[PDB]
């Protein structure tokens, strides 16, 4: 059958091969690669049947196939959110293991990797970030000396190709150094969990723990902060309160950060302003074409921070 | 053959795209029970 | 062992072996600290291994969610159940290693026994002015 | 079958998937994600027999599934009241329990797990409370020192993922702590049965409870006496008591306690004053639109403190 779909491949097209090889596994695009242009049989009537079988043998590659991960993923997106998602996403993943060690090596935190190979000779080291995914080698890098970052950064710029015999040897090591070691470290709990538990204790402890964090590091309670109350509560701001927000909001960036905002919010938001003023803001939105996220993200950023501080002097409410 | 492969499909393509119709006007009267017959269907596979 | 385990990279340095009265290698010991009874059979007696707060601390935090980026605090905590555990499996491995390092010379096997965290349920020593090797 | 739920979970859409998800446990919502995006088969027949099967085996899941717990919370409401159906609904939760010790945490009171995981690292005790119900973790950093309590929620903001092994370790730990301790302590008898039990006494002993209540703690007395007369016996009060009483109301403030009162009282309130009075009052609550019951509940608590002091004065009965 394997000759019989590279004859099809060949076939087909380069521009239809080369997607199913795109959409195809590394053993499997190299051997179609090599059984088409190495040994090519054309049958009258054999290959017309066996492509009759095949197409006739199922219906159902059509249709899973067509869309498993991107509807699993919608599923997971929609099922409990977004930072649920992406556990569950790394979930999927990781249930599809590799076999050779070396690959596993980027499936492990990028400091037990660091720590690991730190010790290692600077051409395996450069050896091993070039099987290693780029992301993943980047990160170690970061983390390693800024000597031997230099060392290993010159050595992959002019790497002149390993022996197999020491390939596979490094292979075998690697191997039976992680596929002992346990490799899937469950992350529970960040600063969105951090934010979810302090949001629900008293405010005397709340102010206490958040200049502690601040005390510790500035950034880390900036995020928690912000992750304390997102773009969504909005809707259980006062009318009053919005109101007296809305004389320190400008129309523009307004405008912006409501465009993608939720219809409830921008009906709730304009309750607060005038009648001409609510008819002007929805002509702008309505005449407001597509615009990127980042932009939109900073202005709500800005809007949520005008809040959170109107609301920490106190001329705010929420209900 | 291939005529009656065809028609075959085409019905099959045109009730199960009728029938992926049906199965979220009923999903959409009742979230749940979609779910509690698919765990109850997960029982009995072991 | 330590990297097998902690998924790090330690480096261990081996001080100078001190010969002493076991009542100076007592109070020189912190309290409370983790004592591991060991039997060195057929070595007649019980050797003992002690593990230091700070070691125990900073394995617990690596296995448990931690890069170490605090600083390690040590105020006189006990040792919990979970904490007990993490510390038998790694003296289940410094057992192994110090065995298979025996093995090389006098093949011994090595026992532990119990685990204690004062120093006066250990005496392993029949008089607190006997000599040891530390 | 499970292969088959999942290739119509794929073939329904993302919203529908999420949105069952959602309505589904974690076992089995993970078992659906990872098989549909593993390996989807697609049968021409025989998944339309199953599908048909599927849908012709019962229509019992439709009707009861659609509402059980809803159904239950308000007939549970609805029988003997909000105290109760609240005692009722916490027994049928916990009627189902948690196998793992750490859910079996969030079970137990407050105290008595921070007094259990005070003396273990802090690692650790960040470990549990990211498994923890969020509600619960912060109450156990309320009762947990504010040097722990810092240095926990600083753990929780930069966690960083357990080992496999040491997450099963301190499960079975826990579990062999708390699965033996008996884990659901009765309360019975709080405030509500306190202000009964004095509503039937003597004055003399009613007023000497009263006043020593409020030397131990003057909240807990103002609750007390609040919870004392409710915002349902006014109908017993008499006629020249509520007279007495509406010259000390706002109308406002009487207007917004009546909108969500039972008809009965509004119409037993509405004897006291003039026709001219009591049908602007009735057009007043007519043309009221519906509000928050927070401020109707202040309203409601203002004009029952002013009656309450009216009869500590001497100047209003029951009956």
């Amino acid at each position: 059958g394997t000759d019989k779909s590279v004859i099809l491949l060949m076939t087909i097209g380069e521009d239809r091969a080369a997607e199913v090889f795109k959409h195809l596994s590394t053993r499997e695009v190299q051997a179609l690669s090599t059984a088409m242009a190495n040994v090519r049989q054309i049958s009258n009537k054999q290959l017309t049947d066996v492509l009759s079988e095949f197409e006739q043998e199922a219906e159902q590659f059509a249709a899973l196939n067509i869309n498993a991960n991107e509807y699993l993923r919608s599923v997971l997106v929609k099922a409990l959110g977004e930072e649920r998602a992406s556990s569950l996403l790394e979930d999927i993943l990781e249930t599809r293991d590799t076999t050779s060690g070396i690959e596993t090596l980027n499936f492990m935190e990028p400091q037990s990797a660091a720590d690991l190979i730190r010790d290692e000779h600077p051409q395996i080291i450069a050896t091993i970030l070039v099987h290693l995914k780029r992301s993943q080698a980047a990160d170690i890098l970061a983390l390693f000396d800024e000597r031997l970052r230099h060392d290993v950064m010159l050595r992959i710029a002019t790497f002149g190709g390993v022996q197999p015999a020491a390939l596979a040897e490094l292979t075998e090591v690697l191997n039976g150094l992680l596929d002992g070691q346990n490799l899937k470290r469950s992350k529970m709990g960040g600063v969105r969990t951090a934010a979810e538990i302090i949001n629900l204790m008293k405010t005397q402890q709340e102010e206490a723990v958040i200049t502690a964090v601040r005390e510790f590091d500035g950034e880390l309670a900036q995020k928690i902060i912000d992750e304390m109350f997102l773009f969504e509560n909005l809707v259980d701001v006062d009318d009053r309160s919005i109101q007296r927000l809305l004389q320190e909001v400008d129309s523009e960036s307004l405008l912006i950060a409501l465009k993608g905002a939720e219809p409830p919010l921008r009906e709730k938001f304009l309750r607060n302003m005038s009648q001409r003023a609510a008819d002007i803001l929805r002509d702008d939105l309505a005449n407001r074409g597509p615009v990127r996220l980042s932009q939109v993200e900073n202005e709500q950023k800005a809007i949520l921070l005008i809040v959170r501080r109107l609301a920490e002097t106190g001329e705010m409410v929420i209900g | 053959k291939d005529e009656q492969l065809q028609q075959r499909r085409a019905n099959q393509r045109l009730g199960a795209e009728v029938m992926s119709q049906r199965i979220r006007e009923m999903s959409d009267n009742d979230p749940r029970v979609v779910a509690l017959v698919i765990r109850q269907w997960m029982s009995n596979d072991h | 062992g330590l990297f097998n385990l902690l998924r790090r990279s330690p480096d261990i340095t081996v001080g100078a072996i001190r010969i002493q009265p076991y009542h100076e290698f007592a109070r020189n010991l912190p309290v409370p600290t983790n004592l591991n009874l060991i039997h060195l059979k057929p070595l007649r007696g019980t050797g003992l291994v002690v593990f230091s707060p700070s070691l125990v601390f900073i394995a617990v935090d690596n296995l448990f969610g931690g890069d170490g980026r605090f600083p390690t605090k040590v105020e006189g905590r006990e040792f919990t159940h979970t904490e007990q555990r993490v510390i038998n499996r790694m003296l289940k491995l410094a057992l192994e290693g110090y065995s298979d390092a025996w093995k090389a010379i006098n093949p011994l096997e090595v026992e532990y026994v119990r685990s204690e965290m004062q120093v006066k349920f250990t005496n392993i020593t029949t008089s607190p002015n006997d000599i040891v090797v530390n």
